[PDB]
């Protein structure tokens, strides 16, 4: 889900969700998750500004359409928070519009 | 994706023939031949919303392709059986008639109103607004019409509007400096508010 | 506005049924989720609905002991908690997801309720 | 042991999809490679046809099918059906359909009157000219009926060369092993400029010429303001052309007509103002560049 | 996936997104569909989405008889799913229609 | 303007060599194609050049008996007919492709000549 | 016990093209050659043996060692064409393959159209640390350029190379957490001729032309031609936006477009202020307004 | 567009009938027509209509090969040959015209319904 | 903008250990752009170590062979080079530089704001 | 504005060697555009050699057969053709050409600024 209503000042959350395709959490469970991201030199040349280290979660997804305790799957969730670099949109779009 | 010879010069009133050609890749018509070909197409309910309007039933051919550059030269071993199917269709020109040709006719016609302005200075500066209106329309056309290596009907109308407006700029200047005396007020020629649209319609008929 | 209820004291192994009443602009109970916070610890996810129909997301400590249900008629959700243990003692909060892209993130929830205390010996 | 002579034929069905910025184009056709290998047994001791997936099975058992690489292809070509005809005497005829993106050196500076040479370069991928050499090359192209509806106009028959390519970084103690046999195919073509003459160059000529009408206006204010409507019309036309014309890292002919229009209008602005604020007193005589301003423009345009 | 879509009432158009499923090789004497269930996404707020899903997913199980094909072997079992949706006219009313008025 | 010739009467199994002379505004001979029309029956396709060089398109009834050749200099094309049969009796026309994309469709040919009669008897 | 396998690499770059400014990617077509020495083997006629494409798989299945080399900075799987093994009786193994890939690299286009870039290729084994496989040397060969006037980029200098070791903290699972890396770098400058004559030159004439409002003699003329000028910059900003690359920051041309807006806007203020405070004296800023623009321009 | 059904009547189990639907008005073809039925208390349910591809026809699951749809585009009519009838088939068989949408099986996408023909099986 | 100061080097016997430190001050929001270089009289300034592109990685020159370690302290804007199993060939003045631009962590051209340097001497 | 001047030709016996030189002057940015051609009495000027597209490669006509070798000195804007194992068939005038444009370095039509040429006579 991505909401661009506050463009060019919008803030997004980039997500990866990982889950076994066939083995439930009684057969295969994620014991831990670690994330490693790029070491940024300077972000002034980048389109998105990363804010904070990667967030992680390990949860259980229960499916009601697989009918005992065999309908829960282990899911990893990674989230990278980022804010849009607004410099260009500020100077070449918003400012000339205010003048017009 | 299939290729074919397609002529779009009558766009948006063009007619096309979509073909599929089938042929064995390695076996000649002494080893493998097509005996018959049946084609089936979609049952159309209402073609009003369709980009293309199919006309007639699918056409088919079976024929022999004889190749002159096959290494070995055994008697009657260089011909292959070929199936050809053709689908005939006409473009639905409704969108291009109501959104492209009609506004362009109103823009060109409106440009002829410069001859109803009272001062030479008014007739000249307004033509540039008309010239700028066709350029504006040319960009609106290009961004939507299909790319082609030749002009279509719409492209020729755009060209005709340029010429008309340009010819009017000449006529406006001519009448105001024709007499070469300073009181150049050839109202008689400036009264070509009917002759200029008729001269236009005349040249376009050819 | 959200209001919790159904907490209390229960013996290790017992059950409780938490209730979250929802009032206001809430087209569906899907946006609602349960959280808990023990003294000194951070507010941790417990349960909310899954993206695709028939799925529900539960924290890893639930281990099938809790069950989130919804009563769209009364516009409510219930957390049926069984096999409770001392580790489950905390204040259980009810939140409403206000956008974002992470069902399990407290940062993406607003309109929190007062919370209802759950205490297990 | 002499090198294997390979006779190659290339059929070109279509050349299309020019990418001006990347200097690439698409080619659809067939490549036929004949050569004589080891004698072998075949069903009924007749020529044997092997198609597609069955070709690989034959290579595993010993059949030699050398990989012929398109030197100037961009990425892997889309190979359709492919075939081997195996003869008992050892002859092999390899035939395959291909569609590929090919690169070349293209100069569009004279657009829309540019000429181009569409080339195919073929060379063995692993075997030098002591092991595999090209003995001949035949090229067959489409029979054209009317080139009026076509983007490119082919000129002359296809040109072919067979040459040797020596690689300095293969020099080994064993000499004469660093040279590969290459086939080169060239198709000459000129662009069909009709659409651009009538829909781009002609209108732009009318816009630039019409801006010279300012010198027939009789008020300084009218002359100067109208010039801004003229500059605005060139900028309007600038991005009308930028939407259709190809992306290039350099200027073409139309790009220079546009810059000239910018200069003419900007020059006339300076003249209309000079003739009004630098006298002893409007200078309505220098305004008689109605003929001297177009003439001066065409003169400069002659270079 | 393709379907018959009518955009004449754009930006106030409604569409039926359809999935049609059928065995590729086995007629309804060898393979027949007995039931079809469809589960969709749980929606939070629809104001951000381009389309609004009005009503639950409709389903059908029918037989398709092919003339071009033993007797009673020319009929295949087909599943049809239909998702009715309505476009979000908001963006088009404020940024396009209103300024044009 | 197109003008055929070479017709004539022949016994079963005999030969003829039809010729088509082109005069006017034809870029090349690649555009010309041979057709035939018998009494009552509709005009049908016989032969013309193929799309890719070296290839020629023949109707299914030719069965290798007829050959299409050309002389681009003289703007002519010849149909060498062999092993003729009574079923080959018809008026053989010479047409010029206009457009479309169907070398086998008479609808896409024009400028038909007067034709030439071919008669095979037993 | 055994020392690392020494691998000699050679890279032939045919074409660097298809720059994507916003994604900071670029396309590279070329060949990779990798040579190492294996266990001596028999070969037919004791001449080097050649294995091509699908046949290579049969040899790996029969025990032949062919380590996978990865382009660290390639975006997605590269498009590999023909590939070849050459096996010598003395043990030498030479792997050769054609590749086309999209590569990423830090690229700063802030000085566009006068920007300079460093296109790089980073090669590193995918599985074998530098105790099992190290790069002994790297040779790079680039295209021979005739005339660069037609080329979008002008290459400068010879291709630089580096062989280094990459140590990974997460591989502490004795001393095998290091990997050998090759790095190639192509220095190039952009060809600005197109952008000077078709973008910066016309925009200059337009910004300059706007300054002639101070030569119109009536107040109603100065202010109304200013909108014609404002409208010309708008039309021009859109011409540029449709051609120049998309970036997350302003460039020289953008700042010029912005300056055109500010100049016209400021002039519109000076025209009204001078009217209600018919002062034609300050209207003699025909020379003051352009100079003040250029003075601020340097800053 | 006006539709008029015909051919109903009474029959015993295992009998046969031939329903006819005549279209009068502005119709592009009979492809757009489809047979439906509605028994007392039951919804109006789909019976048959042409398929999207030529040679195909869509039948409700209860047809089981018994009914067969046919058309005479000239006379602008569609026929439904019903065989091996059963008591469950008793209903009022209407004739609708697809008014758009992409669900041939959906009555909501049909209109211009006729007065209906009654069919009763004993 | 910034300024760099090395320290921690000196005289040590072959096989000993030294820990070099570099302190940065100014317009620097991360220590990822800092890199160690060395330059002995007679040879050109050659790269030693810097941070890798992906988190958890570090780039070392081929002559390190695992003997040197680059550590970090983003809070104090300082980097440290722990040099062990020193050889007489490691003798040089070790420089600390900040990356200016380009896209080659290994090229000194892309480094500026160099520091005075710290002499590292290794005898037998 | 480019000028080309050949040299090094002369009389030689079958199996002998010559070394041809070509000096370029004027608006020329590199010797890569330079290529050697030869024309015999009553024969069409045919290609001989020129640089290859990728570094380290060189294009040779089919009749070279490893006998000739093209080298260059970019600093002095010169190219050299070493001709070994000459045969009577190699008798011709050898011309030096500069590649104007096109995309076929084997085509004489894509070359200009031709030189006067140097005669090569192989007697036998
Ligand atoms: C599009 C560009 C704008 C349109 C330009 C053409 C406008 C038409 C002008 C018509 C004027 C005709 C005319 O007679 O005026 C002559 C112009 O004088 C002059 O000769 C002054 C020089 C201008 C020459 C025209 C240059 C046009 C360039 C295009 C002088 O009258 P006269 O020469 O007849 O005197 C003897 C009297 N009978
Ligand atoms: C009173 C003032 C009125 C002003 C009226 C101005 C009307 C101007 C009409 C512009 C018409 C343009 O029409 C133009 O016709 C020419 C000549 O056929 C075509 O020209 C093109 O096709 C023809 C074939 O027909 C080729 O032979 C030719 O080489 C090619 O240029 C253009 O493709 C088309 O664009
Ligand atoms: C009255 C106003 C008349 C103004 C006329 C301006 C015409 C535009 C000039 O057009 C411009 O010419 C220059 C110099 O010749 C060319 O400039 C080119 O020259 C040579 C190569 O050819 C190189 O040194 C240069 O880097 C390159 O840009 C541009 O590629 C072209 O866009
Ligand atoms: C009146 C005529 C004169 C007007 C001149 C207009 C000049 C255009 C303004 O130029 C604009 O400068 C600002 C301020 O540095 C830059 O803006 C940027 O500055 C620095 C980086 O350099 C960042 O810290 C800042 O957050 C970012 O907005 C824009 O990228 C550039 O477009």
């Amino acid at each position: 889900d991505m909401d661009f209503r506050l463009f060019p000042f919008d803030r997004q959350q980039f997500v990866l969700e990982l889950e076994p395709f066939s083995y439930n959490n009684q057969q295969l469970r994620f014991s831990d998750i670690q994330v490693y991201t790029e070491n940024i030199d300077n972000e002034e040349i980048d389109e998105w500004w990363i804010r904070g280290k990667a967030s992680t979660h390990i949860s259980d997804i229960r499916y009601d359409h697989l009918s005992p305790n065999q309908n829960e799957f282990s899911r990893i969730t990674v989230r990278i928070d980022a804010v849009r670099n607004p410099s260009y949109y500020l100077w070449s779009f918003i400012l000339p519009l205010g003048l017009i | 994706s299939f290729s074919n010879d397609m002529d779009f010069r009558l766009f948006p009133f063009d007619r096309q023939q979509f073909v599929l050609e089938l042929e064995p890749f390695s076996y000649n018509n002494q080893q493998l031949r097509f005996s018959d070909i049946q084609v089936y197409t979609e049952n159309i309910d209402n073609e009003e919303i369709d980009e293309w309007w199919i006309r007639g039933k699918a056409s088919t051919h079976i024929s022999d392709i004889r190749y002159d550059h096959l290494s070995s030269v055994q008697p009657n071993q260089n011909e292959f059986s070929r199936i050809t199917v053709r689908i005939d269709a006409v473009r639905n020109p409704s969108y291009y008639l109501w959104s492209f040709i009609l506004p362009l006719g109103l823009i060109i016609a409106a440009s002829w109103s410069v001859f109803w302005l009272e001062s030479f200075s008014e007739r000249l500066q307004t033509s540039f607004t008309c010239m700028l209106t066709v350029v504006a329309y040319a960009f609106y056309t290009s961004n939507i019409l299909p790319r082609l290596p030749y002009t279509t009907v719409i492209d020729q109308m755009i060209i005709a509007g340029y010429g008309s407006i340009f010819a009017a700029i000449l006529l406006i200047i001519f009448a105001h400096h024709r007499q070469a005396n300073g009181v150049e007020d050839d109202l008689l020629i400036q009264r070509s508010r009917l002759a200029f649209p008729l001269g236009f319609l005349a040249i376009g008929s050819v | 506005q959200l209001q919790e209820s159904g907490g209390g004291l229960v013996q290790a192994g017992g059950s409780l049924r938490l209730s979250c009443a929802a009032s206001g602009r809430i087209f569906s109970t899907n946006v609602m989720g349960w959280f808990r916070q023990a003294p000194g610890k951070e507010r941790e996810f417990v349960a909310t609905v899954g993206r695709i129909g028939g799925s529900t997301v539960y924290a890893d400590f639930v281990k099938g002991r809790f069950t989130l249900s919804r009563d769209n008629a009364k516009n409510m959700v219930y957390l049926q908690m069984n096999s409770l243990k001392p580790e489950d003692t905390a204040v259980y909060y009810c939140g409403a997801r206000i956008g974002g892209s992470d069902r399990l993130a407290p940062e993406n929830y607003g309109y929190w309720g007062q919370g209802t205390q759950v205490t297990v010996s | 042991a002499r090198p294997v002579d390979v006779s190659v034929s290339i059929f070109i069905n279509k050349i299309y999809g020019v990418n001006t910025l990347e200097q690439t184009y698409k080619v659809d056709g067939y490549i036929v490679a004949q050569w004589t290998g080891k004698p072998r047994k075949t069903p009924g001791d007749k020529p044997l046809i092997v198609e597609n997936t069955q070709i690989e099975r034959w290579i595993n058992n010993g059949l030699w099918v050398p990989a012929l690489e398109f030197i100037n292809v961009v990425g892997s070509p889309d190979t359709g059906n492919k075939r081997l005809m195996l003869f008992p005497d050892g002859r092999v005829i390899y035939n395959a359909r291909f569609l590929g993106s090919f690169s070349n050196d293209m100069d569009f500076r004279l657009f829309p009157f540019d000429r181009q040479q569409f080339v195919l370069e073929l060379e063995p991928f692993s075997y030098n000219n002591q092991q595999l050499r090209f003995s001949d090359i035949q090229v067959y192209t489409e029979n054209i009926d009317n080139e009026e509806i076509d983007e490119w106009w082919i000129r002359g028959k296809a040109s072919t060369h067979i040459s040797d390519i020596r690689y300095d970084h293969l020099s080994s103690v064993q000499p004469n092993q660093n040279e590969f046999s290459r086939i080169t195919v060239r198709i000459d073509a000129v662009r069909n400029p009709s659409y651009y003459l009538w829909s781009f160059i002609l209108p732009l000529g009318l816009i630039i010429a019409a801006s010279w009408s300012v010198f027939w206006l009789e008020s300084f204010s009218e002359r100067l303001q109208t010039s801004f409507t003229c500059m605005l019309t060139v900028v309007a036309y600038a991005f009308y052309t930028s939407n259709i014309l190809p992306r290039l890292p350099y200027t073409t002919v139309i790009d220079q007509m546009i810059i000239a229009g910018y200069g003419s209008i900007f020059a006339a602005i300076l003249l209309i103002i000079f003739a009004h604020h630098r006298q002893a007193e409007d200078d309505l005589l220098i305004q008689r560049s109605r003929l001297a301003f177009p003439l001066g423009f065409l003169a400069i345009g002659s270079v | 996936f393709s379907n018959d879509m009518d955009f004449r009432l754009f930006p106030f158009d409604r569409q039926q997104f359809v999935l049609e499923l059928e065995p590729f090789s086995y007629n309804n004497q060898q393979l027949r569909f007995s039931d079809i269930q469809v589960y969709t996404e749980n929606i939070d707020n629809e104001e951000i989405d381009e389309w609004w899903i009005r009503g639950k997913a409709s389903t059908h199980i029918s037989d398709i008889r092919y003339d071009h094909l033993q007797p009673n072997q020319n009929e295949f079992s087909r599943i049809t799913v239909r998702i009715d949706a309505v476009r979000n006219p908001s963006y088009y009313l404020w940024s396009f229609i209103l300024p044009l008025g």
